[PDB]
């Protein structure tokens, strides 16, 4: 989950 | 993106940075350098140049966390894209990476097709 919402 | 774009491949272990050049060489970016460690990117980076940095995570002497931060936090080299490079996508890291304005992430080992993402990525964020 953390990945995407950086833009990651 | 540019394709003349001037690349700094850093990493403590030299087939790693071998690895990211020729994949860097697929996608068609051939203007590329390397240094060892973060000291060792810093300097190089001095002589100015260069508009993109994949580093690696764990270094000794300066590792790119460290790096990055440094690179951030110079008036000149502020803006400069930065992927980092890392053995595990540990949560923590990711965040690290995160607060310190990495622009992007990305586990080894990776396939050619795998960077062009994270690049690409990269590039409509900024506009390049
Ligand atoms: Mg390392």
């Amino acid at each position: 989950d953390l990945l995407d919402s950086l833009g990651f | 993106a540019d394709k003349e774009l001037k690349f700094l491949v850093v990493d403590d272990f030299s087939t790693m940075r071998r690895i990211v050049r020729n994949l860097l060489k697929e996608l068609g970016f051939n203007n590329v350098e390397e240094a060892e460690d973060g000291v060792d990117a810093l300097n190089k980076l001095q002589a100015g140049g260069f508009g993109f940095i994949i580093s690696d995570w764990n270094m000794p002497n300066m590792d790119g966390l460290e790096l990055l931060k440094t690179i951030r936090a110079d008036s000149a080299m502020s803006a400069l894209p930065v992927l980092m490079v890392t053995a595990e996508a540990k949560k923590e890291n990711i965040i690290a990476a995160a607060q310190a304005g990495a622009s992007g992430y990305v586990v080894k080992p990776f396939t050619a097709a795998t960077l062009e993402e994270k690049l690409n990525k990269i590039f409509e964020k900024l506009g390049m």
